């Protein structure tokens, strides 16, 4: 029939053509309900802070907090050391500072070799 | 203008073709150069003239100092502080004159390639002439001593360039 | 917007969604009004042919099939309202909206400037103040024990109250404040 | 009909801005005209030679009135 | 240098024999004071430097130093001022005594003509900087904080100790002047290497150099308000002047060993600059920023050119008060909500208007855009690269975008979008703030106006 | 610039397209007339309503909140909540 | 609870008190006078004061005497023939050349 | 940010030195106050200076 | 407000502690999942889906 459409992790798949979305259990609408009932607890208890005549301030957000605090200050204490985090971290921390010196190294090295045998351009060249 | 030298300065003579209309139409830019005469032109110079004559009621000068020459770092002795540190003065302030010479010569190639205008590169092959002599001279004077110069470094960079020379010119004569 | 949404989609508001969707393509499509015209009739013949199935299983399909077939055949620059999401009018004036709060931090000769709007707001804020217990009171007593199961608002029971959660929805700032 | 229009507080930044003007100006309006008298009245040093047997001050080494100063 | 020195160690007892109520007014008045006095170091001579006796000297490269560090007391004053109301009058004068003592500790480092005193006055910066975030920093993290600050800094430095009581040994004097009149060729050799290694690791800690640096977001970010500008704008240029200084007795060696730390440089620069692009902290994006452009001024001090230490000047008096500024902006962000995540306030354009424009500029002005001598340094900084590589242009250009875009998104974060909805405590913004704001602002485009006085003796 | 709306208007303009579909005889159609219960239309008819609607005044009403538009006092009093008409 | 704890404190609007406040200090009069002091020195004589003496500050640097002096070398050296700018910083004869 | 800056610059440097510091620190303190043990360490102390110096 | 028990913790290794962790994010422990133990430091912060 007509082509079909491949997501992508840059072009997700539509709720519309989600095949899941057609195959509904019974305990998919309990989920469902009881993904609600979560959102609507939380939207009441802010609803009440946020209309609150005496508030004067911030209603601090506790998911926020957990977001910036796992993003900062919970990596070090939850890492180990594994292979997989030994290559990558060599890798991107040494591999580019290897390949950098060595491009710099060599063309330096080739603008030196060509001042010693004197055929490089270098007139007008005052300022340095 | 006497404000600056002429021989430092040097301007070819100006030659300005005189107008010569082959149409009755009035010439615009002739009416509005005459209206801008009338308008900016006097009441500017009658301001600088009531400005000189305030100027001139007051008059007094400025000097330019003159430094004697002291013996260089080639005749001051090893470790010797005070020769060494009157021939780096000396060094810094020829270093600085020679920075305004070469200054000079390419505002004179910069003046000469805009007034040539379309035919610049045949008729500023002079000026072109003299910057790559001045520049030449400059670069080999101060060219690679690096941020930490000094009078010392430049002695042995000449050195260097010296006995460079000499062999040269023995392999040449060998 | 105004509406609290329930838990799921019905398999009916699931096929009104893709037959508004499905016209407003249609329309992106078919620019001249009388093609339109034509061609959603065609539509909704479509529709009222499969309007009455009796096995669900077999309608879902249907559904299934169309949402596939419109996904395929979408206008790839649907027609857009100027303030819908999409529309290149949204959100322009939301840097234009200024609340109430704010309001009040003005300066007294500010607010000498405005002495009759400011009157006003004092017995809106009186009536804000005199309210909330009751409010809170109303809203504790109808939830059930193990919480909101949704996010629907009671309206007031009492002669003399006001509905719970109102200040913000009634005081918000207008669509074009400045 | 006029609708009221809800703003943030803009007296607190107009009198910044208006202190801000006035301090500057305070001494930037006489400074400008003390500049302007002393150029006009008390023009620049004109270069010359430097007279035999005399030695001049590093004052009389510089040319504007005001940096001689 | 009289003249200046006696009027700080007076600012003290005034501080401590003033008033209640008005040790703010006059720390204020008589800092000011102190900087116009300080101005007149400006006026420097072509061939050398301003030697007053045989303690103190300036040159093109202190006096810069000093009048920024003579202008920068008073704003940490009136910040201070700011966040320390309900604080007790003993403590009051206790927090002004130490920023007077580490204003006087910097003047005497700046001017110190000696490498000995040098060392000894720019090591007792720490403790008045130490005790400053250790005691009025708001979070638990502040020790940790000035513990990883502490521990770096000596680290360093205690190599550059040993090496200087060494070369002073060798040589017979540690005068910069008498070291420079009588320097001679490092050959190479693995001693030399060390004793290179041990002057440079002690500046390029102080600058931070990349992989030297997590001290820096840790201090900055858990410092007072205070604390923070004159971390960022003064203590992180002690780097960069001793740099300037020893590089004297370095040579050639500095041709050979500069290819790590170039590359460390370039490298963490483009790195920094890219975690600023994904910081969740306003404070940590302001301190990686800073990172990136001291990693830029290394650069420049390590290719060492005539050409490059201009740049590496005005690029550090530049960054130094577009960094006061932002972090004077941040915490006037902070004192509202009482909160540094970026993402919490926003719509702060249609709530504070003036305060959105001082953001714009500062954020303007962190990017290079032309005329600003931030533009000025960093562009000199690229060309001396250009003449020492033509890749370093590919680094250059590519820091320069990531530059403009974690600017232009912290600013387009926390001034446009739509307010947050509960927030409701952002009262109009004070007279005093403004203030802070343009006296940031405004000596920084006086400067781009007059340019020479910030490229240093190389001019 | 353009000029404000008004109660009365939004009134006539919705009876306006409501007399100008053919499913609705004009005659017995009032402000009060419900769409299914009382003038015998369904869902699609209605969601057909709600677009005419749309196109009308040059504005979308999402599926959450059209679907509950079932009288033209009801779509009338949405239109004038939502684009703060109060006269 | 752990300790005898205080609350944490509301937060202290100055503007609450005095409406026209310049946020220095709570007092009226010392808060304006803050404000004056500030302005006045750090805006008027520093910024006005300072930036005029630095722009006239005197020319310490040579740059115009550099200038003078390069103008009558290259009019002395292009009025013999000699070259404007010379070949050597010192002199080939004071240096003496290892054999 | 997370890999380089978070952990593996505060790995190598500032967490192995004050890892090494901690761990030579408890095995230092870790006595039990015994005599008997330290003066059979002031022992064998003696004879390596003894012997191995001269 | 928050407290101590508020906060991202390690990687959930039984079903009482990722039970626990759902529960503290607000989530379902149906549908809470963290990210996997490679000691990246994510701990029991949960994997919501990549979409924007
Ligand atoms: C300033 C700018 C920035 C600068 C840069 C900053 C960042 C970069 C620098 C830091 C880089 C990382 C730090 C260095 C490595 C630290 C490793 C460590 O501490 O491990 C402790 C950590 C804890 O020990 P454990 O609890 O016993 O093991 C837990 C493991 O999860 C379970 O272990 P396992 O039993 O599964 O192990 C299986 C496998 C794990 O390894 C692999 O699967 C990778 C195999 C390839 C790597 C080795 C290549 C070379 C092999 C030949 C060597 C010949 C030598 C002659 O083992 C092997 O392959 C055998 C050992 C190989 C040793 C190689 C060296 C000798 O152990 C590991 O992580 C195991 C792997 C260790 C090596 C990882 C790869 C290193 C590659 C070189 C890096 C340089
Ligand atoms: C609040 C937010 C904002 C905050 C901002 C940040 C904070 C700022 C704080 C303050 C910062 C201060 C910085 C330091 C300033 C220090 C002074 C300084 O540097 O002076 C420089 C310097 C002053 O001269 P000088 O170097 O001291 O003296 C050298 C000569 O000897 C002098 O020549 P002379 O002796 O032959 O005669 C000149 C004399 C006399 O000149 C004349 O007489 C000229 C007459 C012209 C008209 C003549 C024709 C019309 C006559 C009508 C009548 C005719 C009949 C009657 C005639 C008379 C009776 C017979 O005039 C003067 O000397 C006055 C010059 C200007 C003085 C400005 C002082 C500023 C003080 C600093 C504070 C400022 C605070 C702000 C408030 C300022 C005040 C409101 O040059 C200028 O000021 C130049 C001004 C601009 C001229 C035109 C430039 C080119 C324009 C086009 C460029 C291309 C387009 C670009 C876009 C347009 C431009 C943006
Ligand atoms: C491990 C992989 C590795 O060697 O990475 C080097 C690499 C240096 O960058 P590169 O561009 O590869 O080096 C250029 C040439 O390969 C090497 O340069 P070259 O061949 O032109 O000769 C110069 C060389 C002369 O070579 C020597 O002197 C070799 C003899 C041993 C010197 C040890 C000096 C230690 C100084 C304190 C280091 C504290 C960390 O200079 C050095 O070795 C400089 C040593 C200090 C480097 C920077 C120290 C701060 C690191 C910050 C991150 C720490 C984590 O990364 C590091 O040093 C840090 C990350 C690895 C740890
Ligand atoms: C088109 C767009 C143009 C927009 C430009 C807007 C600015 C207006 C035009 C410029 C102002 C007119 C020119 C003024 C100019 O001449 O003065 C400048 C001078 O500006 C000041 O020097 C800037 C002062 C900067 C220092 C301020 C210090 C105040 C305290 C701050 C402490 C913190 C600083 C920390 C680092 C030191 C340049 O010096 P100079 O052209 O020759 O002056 C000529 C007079 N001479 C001939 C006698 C020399
Ligand atoms: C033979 C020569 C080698 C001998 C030793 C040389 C020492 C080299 C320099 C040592 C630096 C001194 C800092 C280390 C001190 C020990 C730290 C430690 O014990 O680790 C544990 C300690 C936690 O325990 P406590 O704070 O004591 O209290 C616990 C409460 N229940 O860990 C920490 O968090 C403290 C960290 C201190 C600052 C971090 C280190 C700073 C950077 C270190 C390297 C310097 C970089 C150089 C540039
Ligand atoms: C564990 C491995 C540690 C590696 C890092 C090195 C730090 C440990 C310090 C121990 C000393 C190791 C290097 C010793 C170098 C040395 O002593 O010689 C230098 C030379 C000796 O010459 P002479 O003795 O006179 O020989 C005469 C020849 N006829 O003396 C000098 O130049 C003074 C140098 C001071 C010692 C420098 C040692 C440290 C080297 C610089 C590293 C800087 C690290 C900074 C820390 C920040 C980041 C962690
Ligand atoms: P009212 O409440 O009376 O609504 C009646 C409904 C429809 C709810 C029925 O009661 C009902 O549920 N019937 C059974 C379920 C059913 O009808 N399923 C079929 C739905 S889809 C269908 O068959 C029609 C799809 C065909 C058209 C697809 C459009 C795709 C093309 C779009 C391309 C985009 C640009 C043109």
């Amino acid at each position: 029939s007509f082509p079909k459409y491949k997501p992508s992790r840059l072009a997700t798949l539509p709720a519309t053509l989600d095949p899941a979305e057609y195959d509904i259990s019974p305990e998919t609408r309990k989920a469902q309900a009881e993904r609600l009932a979560i959102r609507s607890r939380l939207k009441r208890e802010y609803l009440l802070q946020y209309n609150d005549p005496n508030r004067l301030g911030v209603i601090e957000d506790p998911a926020l907090i957990r977001w910036t605090y796992a993003r900062s200050a919970n990596i070090y204490p939850n890492f180990r050391p594994t292979p997989k985090t030994s290559l990558l971290g060599a890798l991107f921390g040494i591999g580019p500072l290897f390949f950098w010196y060595y491009v710099f190294k060599t063309d330096r090295d080739k603008k030196e070799k060509l001042i010693q045998e004197g055929k490089l351009d270098q007139t007008f060249n005052i300022s340095y | 203008p006497d404000s600056w030298d002429k021989d430092v300065y040097p301007e070819p003579p100006r030659r300005t073709p005189a107008p010569a209309p082959q149409t009755s139409l009035p010439n615009p830019v002739t009416y509005l150069t005459k209206i801008f005469d009338l308008l900016v032109d006097r009441p500017v110079t009658l301001a600088r003239e009531f400005i000189e004559q305030q100027h001139a009621k007051n008059r007094y000068y400025y000097y330019h100092r003159e430094f004697r020459r002291v013996p260089d770092i080639t005749e001051c002795e090893e470790k010797d502080i005070l020769c060494m540190f009157e021939a780096e003065m000396q060094w810094r302030r020829d270093y600085k004159v020679d920075q305004e010479i070469v200054n000079i010569i390419q505002e004179r190639l910069k003046a000469c390639q805009q007034r040539e205008g379309e035919s610049y590169r045949q008729n500023c092959a002079k000026e072109l002439e003299q910057f790559t002599q001045v520049s030449k001279a400059f670069q080999d004077r101060y060219s690679d001593l690096g941020a930490h110069y000094s009078a010392r470094k430049c002695l042995a960079k000449q050195k260097q360039r010296m006995l460079a020379e000499r062999k040269a010119a023995k392999e040449a004569a060998a | 917007a105004f509406s609290a949404p329930a838990a799921y989609l019905t398999h009916q508001q699931k096929v009104l969604r893709l037959y508004k969707r499905a016209l407003r393509h249609l329309e992106s499509w078919c620019v001249h009004r009388d093609k339109y015209r034509y061609f959603a009739c065609l539509m909704r013949a479509r529709f009222d042919e499969h309007k009455n199935e009796k096995d669900m299983v077999k309608a879902t399909q249907l559904l299934r099939q169309a949402e596939e077939e419109f996904w395929y055949g979408q206008h790839p620059q649907p027609y857009i309202f100027p303030e819908s999401p999409g529309g290149t009018s949204y959100e322009r004036y939301e840097c234009y909206k200024v609340p109430e709060w704010c309001l009040d931090d003005w300066h007294p000769s500010e607010k000498a400037m405005y002495p009759d709007y400011f009157a006003k707001r004092e017995q809106w804020k009186r009536l804000r103040r005199e309210s909330w217990e009751r409010e809170v009171k109303q809203l504790q007593e109808e939830t059930p024990p193990g919480g909101p199961r949704t996010e629907a608002l009671p309206p007031a029971r009492k002669e003399g109250d006001l509905p719970p959660l109102w200040w913000h929805i009634v005081t918000r700032p207008r669509e074009r404040p400045m | 009909k006029r609708l009221f229009i809800i703003k943030p507080s803009g007296f607190y930044d107009r009198r910044f801005l208006k202190l801000m003007r006035f301090y500057i100006l305070l001494t930037g309006i006489p400074v400008a005209i003390g500049i302007t008298l002393v150029n006009v009245f008390i023009g620049e040093a004109e270069l010359a030679d430097i007279p035999e047997g005399y030695v001049p001050e590093h004052w009389e080494y510089f040319k504007h009135p005001i940096s001689r100063w | 240098m009289l003249k200046i020195i006696i009027p700080t160690t007076m600012l003290l007892p005034m501080t401590w024999m003033s008033k209640h109520n008005m040790i703010w007014i006059n720390a204020t008045v008589h800092s000011l004071l102190i900087s116009l006095i300080s101005l007149s170091l400006l006026n420097q001579l072509g061939e050398n430097s301003l030697n007053f006796s045989l303690t103190f000297f300036s040159d093109s490269l202190s006096a810069p130093l000093l009048v920024l560090t003579t202008w920068l007391l008073p704003l940490m004053l009136m910040a201070s001022q700011s966040h320390l109301s309900k604080e007790t009058t003993t403590r009051k004068k206790l927090y002004i005594t130490m920023l007077i003592l580490l204003q006087l500790f910097l003047i005497m480092t700046f001017t110190a003509t000696e490498l000995i005193l040098f060392y000894i006055l720019f090591e007792a910066t720490l403790v008045p900087t130490l005790i400053i975030i250790t005691r009025w920093g708001n979070q638990t993290e502040r020790l940790n904080a000035g513990l990883y600050f502490l521990f770096y800094t000596l680290a360093g430095s205690l190599p550059l100790l040993v090496a200087l009581v060494y070369i002073q040994n060798t040589t017979g004097s540690l005068n910069f002047l008498i070291i420079h009149y009588w320097s001679h060729p490092l050959s190479n050799s693995w001693s030399n290497i060390f004793m290179w290694l041990a002057c440079i690791m002690a500046f390029m800690v102080k600058m931070p150099l990349y992989g030297l640096h997590l001290w820096l977001p840790k201090a900055h970010v858990e410092a007072p308000i205070a604390g923070s500008m004159v971390l960022a704008a003064v203590l992180l240029k002690l780097g960069g002047y001793g740099m300037m200084r020893i590089t004297t007795i370095l040579n050639p060696l500095t041709n050979y060993m500069a290819y790590p730390f170039l590359m460390l440089s370039m490298w963490g620069m483009i790195m920094t600059s890219s975690i600023c692009l994904r910081q969740t902290d306003l404070k940590s994006l302001i301190a990686y920023s800073s990172v990136s452009h001291m990693a830029l001024v290394i650069v420049a001090i390590m290719i060492q050119t005539p050409w490059s230490f201009m740049g590496a000047t005005a690029l550090m008096i530049a960054h130094g008060l577009t960094s006061s500024m932002l972090f004077c902006l941040a915490n006037t962000n902070y004192e509202r909500v009482h909160s540094r995540t970026m993402i919490l306030a926003r719509g702060l354009q249609t709530l504070l208007p003036l305060m959105a424009t001082w953001w714009l500029v500062a954020s303007l002005t962190n990017l290079a855009l032309p005329p600003s001598i931030n533009l000025i340094g960093e562009l000199f900084i690229i060309t001396a690269s250009f003449s020492w590589s033509n890749i370093t242009i590919i680094l250059m250009g590519m820091n320069m975008m990531i530059t403009a875009l974690y600017s232009l998104y912290m600013l387009i974060t926390t001034q446009r979008g739509k307010y947050t909805h509960h927030i409701n405590n952002i009262k109009p913004s004070f007279t005093r703030e403004n203030a802070l704001m343009a006296l940031h602002i405004l000596p920084l485009l006086l400067l781009t106006l007059n340019p020479k006085m910030i490229l240093g003796p190389l001019y | 610039d353009a000029p404000p709306l008004t109660l009365e208007a939004i009134k006539d303009r919705v009876l306006y397209v409501l007399k100008l579909y053919d499913k609705i005889d004009p005659e017995k159609l009032s402000v009060n007339s419900h769409f299914m219960k009382d003038l015998g239309l369904d869902s699609l008819d209605q969601v057909e309503i709600i677009m005419a609607m749309e196109d009308e005044f040059g504005f979308e009403i999402p599926d959450i909140d059209a679907e509950k538009l079932m009288c033209p006092q009801e779509i009338v009093d949405y239109i004038a909540d939502k684009k703060d008409v109060y006269e | 609870i752990r300790l005898q704890e205080d609350p944490d404190p509301e937060d202290e609007n100055l503007y609450e008190k005095n409406p026209d406040s310049h946020g220095y200090d709570k007092d009226p009069i010392v808060d304006l006078w803050n404000m004056r002091v500030v302005f006045f020195f750090g805006f008027s004589i520093v910024l006005v004061l300072g930036s005029t003496f630095v722009a006239y500050l005197p020319d310490y640097r040579m740059q115009e005497w550099a200038r003078r002096e390069a103008e009558r070398l290259v009019k002395y050296r292009e009025a013999n023939g000699l070259p404007l700018m010379e070949s050597n910083c010192f002199d080939p004869n004071k240096i003496q050349l290892p054999e | 940010s997370s890999l380089l800056d978070l952990i593996w610059l505060e790995t190598i440097l500032p967490k192995t030195t004050s890892f090494i510091q901690m761990k030579m620190s408890i095995m230092v303190s870790n006595q039990k106050g015994l005599i008997k043990l330290y003066f059979l360490s002031f022992l064998i102390t003696i004879m390596i200076s003894m012997t191995l110096f001269n | 407000h928050v407290t101590k028990d508020m906060f991202p913790g390690p990687y959930p290794k039984t079903p009482e502690e990722r039970a626990a962790a759902a529960k503290k994010y607000n989530m379902r422990v149906e549908d809470y999942e963290p990210y996997p133990d490679d000691g990246m430091g994510y701990g029991d912060y949960p994997k919501l889906p990549d979409r924007s």
